[PDB]
């Protein structure tokens, strides 16, 4: 079947500013009719794809007129006039001309937004969870940018390792912001030994790390 | 089109 | 316009059938294509099969793993998968070829199913409320949220007030833990000052083990 290659894999672009995407078959796409079946397909985190162009330069009428695409037979490429915050997710190519259908490896594309400082929450372990054996202490990054985040648990000023897991939201489709969750886990015996939890958030957007924490007992 | 058509990726 | 099928756990060598509802169109007069995402980066194509008749075109890849039927009484496809192994694990998605000035391309998709392939079994998952407190302001807003644990498989569905609460929502993507199971947790902003007036529920939803929870988040002395 015919190989698309798209470059570049990943790809940033401030809001505003134009962007490209480029796809390559390996053999000219180019049927015997005349026409050249190549589909451009967006999806957004979390949602279906959905065709943005066809047949290399027309467009789908939902779609603005910031899309546009141009091609020959064998190369093509994607451009935006002005990207928006709705333009994040990944980018397939597709060839419709011999069978079967065959996409292309993907392109993401991350908007670039001004740098955002993220709100800092923690949240205690629920009573509920500390009569089961476990206990989950939780600490939130809210609403920053870029997601370069950096974020350690000190349990009584000693710094933790290997007890804790993070993780990130896909970028928010108005805000283009990112969250990012850390999830410091113990056992009942392992946290009651302790009294001071806090979480250390060290960020682009943040001059000194920030630092909240709580006393086991406060509730 | 009451049949339906297809780009020629869809049959051999 | 597409509707599919839930979520699905399936044994290694079972087989798995999934549906998909089409409405509001000529259900006859369009091919209704299938696909499958392994990852972010793979999308393989399945095949094709005409409602008229009930012919299909498959891709050789799937010729033994994949049959597609019809039922034009229903206007419903379906796509039966036998003799699955890990690498079938993936998302499918029916799509439907469409016709706009004199070309045809996939301008209705479905949501998508989920497929796993394993041979543990379903676990339902555990939810604890992530109490707000004055540890959990800033700038007189208030982060609270709900933590799903121990669960599997993927995906699960959290909504917050039975879907009426969605401005400010962050649902994390689940992480693997250590017991290989997953766990993820759903956050909302909300004022501080409304925290003694309104009522937020967070609604867990894991249809492979058939397990819905209502937990309401109330705040704590913290």
């Amino acid at each position: 079947d015919i190989v698309m290659t798209q470059t570049p894999l990943s790809l940033s672009v401030t809001i505003g500013q134009p962007a490209s995407i480029s796809c390559k078959s390996s053999q000219s796409l180019l049927h015997s009719n005349g026409k050249t079946y190549l589909n451009w397909l967006q999806q957004r985190p979390g949602q279906a794809p959905k065709i943005l162009m066809y047949l290399v330069s027309k467009l789908d009428p939902g779609i603005p007129d910031r899309f546009s695409g141009s091609g020959s037979e064998t190369d093509f490429t994607l451009k935006i006039s002005r990207v928006e915050a709705e333009d994040l997710g990944v980018y397939y190519c597709l060839q419709g001309t011999y069978y079967p259908f065959t996409f292309g490896s993907g392109t993401k594309l991350e908007i670039k937004r001004t740098v955002a400082a993220p709100s800092v929450f923690i949240f205690p372990p629920s009573d509920e969870q500390l009569k089961s054996g476990t206990a989950s202490v939780v600490c939130l990054l809210n609403n920053f940018y870029p997601r370069e985040a950096k974020v350690q648990w000190k349990v009584d000023n000693a710094l933790q390792s290997g007890n804790s897991q993070e993780s990130v939201t896909e970028q928010d489709s108005k805000d283009s912001t990112y969250s990012l969750s850390s999830t410091l886990t113990l056992s009942k015996a392992d946290y009651e030994k302790h009294k001071v939890y806090a979480c250390e958030v060290t960020h682009q957007g943040l001059s000194s790390p920030v630092t909240k924490s709580f006393n086991r007992g406060e509730c | 089109g009451d049949r339906a058509a297809g780009q020629p990726a869809g049959d051999r | 316009q597409l509707q599919q099928s839930g979520p699905e756990l399936v044994k290694p060598g079972a087989s798995v059938k999934i549906s998909c509802k089409a409405s509001g169109y000529s259900f006859t007069g369009y091919y209704m294509h299938w696909v499958k995402q392994s990852h972010v980066k793979s999308l393989e194509w399945i095949g094709r099969i005409d409602p008229y008749d009930g012919a299909t075109s498959y891709n050789q890849n799937f010729k033994d793993k994949a049959s597609l039927t019809v039922d034009k009484s229903s206007t419903t496809g379906f796509m039966e998968l036998h003799s699955l192994t890990s690498e079938d694990s993936a998302v499918y998605y029916c799509a439907r070829e469409g016709h706009w000035d004199g070309d045809w391309y996939f301008d209705v998709w479905g949501a998508g199913t989920t497929v796993t392939v394993s041979s543990a079994s379903t676990k339902g998952p555990s939810v604890f409320p992530l109490a707000p407190s004055s540890k959990s302001t800033s700038g007189g807003t208030a982060a609270l949220g709900c933590l799903v644990k121990d669960y599997f498989p993927e995906p699960v569905t959290v909504s917050w007030n039975s879907g009426a609460l969605t401005s400010g929502v962050h649902t994390f993507p689940a992480v693997l833990q250590s017991s290989g199971l997953y766990s993820l947790s759903s956050v909302v902003t909300v004022p501080s000052s409304s925290l003694g007036t309104q009522t937020y529920i967070c609604n867990v939803n894991h249809k492979p083990s058939n397990t819905k929870v209502d937990k309401k988040v109330e705040p704590k002395s913290c």
